[PDB]
């Protein structure tokens, strides 16, 4: 129920 | 640098679709052509836009180039382009601005703005490219209207792929709402048919209000591309024009 | 000044 | 209870025309059709809404019943309705909710929506009666420019009504401004015409703001008719197709 | 005095450009027709109505006239004239107040306004009149979007007339703007033509603002002419077809 | 720069 974060599913 | 474009709108409409959600961002201008890639100030959602070089009516690249700019000047700036000028940007500077030239078409009109630029350090993290279980093509204008409305309802919509159709669903303080899109099975050559292709169905969970910041890029395009698979970031996808396109990541709740 | 018809 | 409407825009164009007027209605369903009934919060207005059952390309009334609902959330609900979409109340069982059904007209998009009611047991009432002195019927949309027009000059309007036509009249600090209407010679079109059924010349004043706040039942029909006797509130009538009509009763 | 006029939509048109730069303003009615001019509250600016008896499908003055108008009423009741209406100007005789009676083009809808007048002292009537080293004309139309775009960039702007073309230029922080306008020469243009009659190069600075609000007459007349001379104030002229004009000065920055 | 008004251009 609560927002996730897209810097994790990016390419590092 | 320099790279003339016919139509002006499209860039208009493109910075209209980035503006909002993205304050400013850095412009890679590669031989290849133009690359812009900026997750918005909260990290949730990744704008992607590529225009080919071959898809501008003139493109010249002397040096590998990164020009930070602040969208909102910009698009601004680009409010000052008749919608049927023909726009070029130039920046061969080493004090640097960026030129942009509006053409009147065929009158004896010739705009020139001069933008001053902003040092942002580039990365481009990227998102793994990979092959998804649902992918929803649909006439981008019915996208608009779904993600408007059920933010009437609601501030998260739940997509549920399945073979047969999606739905997208809703609810909030009025009640909840659910709206049914069935596999299109209709004649016409026009872009209004919903087509899906799965290899598993998906249920997921997204925020309308970056949605309903994505939607402003409908005018670019008549349809929309999403691509969803469990617990990884949708994929709305917009082509721009014929020479580019225009991708938004948004992490799921 | 209601209604009332 | 479930009714279908194939024309869902009218119902659409109903709500938008009670929304803002009256934004917590209770609606009366009974085999006979819809009955919608309720003052604004002021109570100088009384809008009246009936749809009789055999508009209805289908329609179920087990029990007859009563739905507290919010307008505003109704039409917010409605907005999310295509034009020409067709649109199905359901409230099978009082399950507390009102459930709403847009259909594309080519059954590619369907949605569904639900909306909680509200309690409302004190009820209704109903009389649209009289014979009135002079009832004038004209083209709804010369009334909302009217009403538009003269709202700029006061907040008040003089009807004046006699045989040879109508009169609406208005003064503010500006000045004053005189809108006079012939009774037009033969009548004709989807309706430009003034037609005056008059027993007895009337002149009464009403609240500008309100007539502005009827006016926007415009779409819901080409014509408008204006009855009144002295002593009694105006009555502006809209046709709703051939199920019913939007009747708005203001006191003078 | 009494003054009918077929065309009540120019009436509507003139009166939506001076409402918003003047609130009160006095009109001198004679036999040779209709003046207007008053300067806004700043000082900076000065409107000149003028609209010839002869003008008129009908027109009678039996006194000069001096009456006290407040812009925003007429305004108002302008407004409840219709696009195609016949509007007439009814004077009482004294000075009380200013009839409009307005006409529907089918004759079964009469509306008659009785507007309150004001008493206001009436003075001036004196812009000096020059010989202007350079006589711009264009659209209308081209001089509202300049105007509109170049206020985006800066709050000024820098006239630069030449023989062979006119610039526009603004700076602010966003950057700078320049929008060069060619003369149309042996190219057979009529009304969208941008024909240049040039004494003297000059090179005036004028507040945007101003100017965005005498653009407000555009409606009124499908080209613009812009007079100019150094060191003394702008004038901004559109005609009033067939009937008169309405003319802007503008003190210079 | 400066922002004159017209006062010094009517003619009185």
């Amino acid at each position: 129920a609560f927002q996730a974060k897209l810097d994790t599913f990016l390419w590092s | 640098f320099e790279a003339r474009l016919v139509q002006g709108s499209i860039l208009k409409k493109v910075l209209e679709a980035l503006k909002d959600l993205i304050n400013e961002a850095c412009w890679d201008i590669s031989s290849s052509g133009v690359n812009l890639q900026s997750m918005d100030s909260s990290h949730v959602s990744l704008v992607q836009l590529t225009l080919r070089s071959e898809g501008f009516d003139t493109y010249r690249c002397d040096r590998n180039l990164a020009m930070g700019v602040n969208l909102t000047s910009m698009s601004k700036i680009l409010k000052c382009a008749g919608n049927e000028d023909i726009i070029t940007l130039r920046a061969e500077d080493n004090a640097d601005t960026l030129a942009l030239v509006f053409e009147a078409p065929n009158q004896e009109k010739v705009s020139d703005y001069e933008m001053k630029l902003m040092d942002l350090d580039v990365e481009q993290l990227g998102i793994p490219e990979q092959e998804y279980s649902c992918v929803v093509k649909m006439p981008s204008g019915e996208f608009a209207r779904i993600c408007r409305d059920l933010s009437h309802i609601g501030d998260a919509v739940v997509i549920s792929c399945a073979k047969d159709g999606v739905k997208f669903s809703a609810s909030g303080e009025l009640g909840n709402g659910n709206i049914k899109l069935s596999q299109t099975s209709n004649v016409d050559k026009e872009e209004e048919a919903v087509t899906i292709e799965m290899n598993e169905p998906v249920q997921l969970t997204f925020a309308l209000r970056y949605l309903n910041f994505f939607t402003k890029a409908t005018p670019l395009s008549s349809t929309v591309t999403l691509s969803m698979s469990a617990d990884v970031p949708l994929v709305v996808e917009y082509k721009i024009a014929d020479m580019g396109h225009l991708k938004y990541y948004l992490a799921p709740k | 000044a209601g209604a009332g018809a």
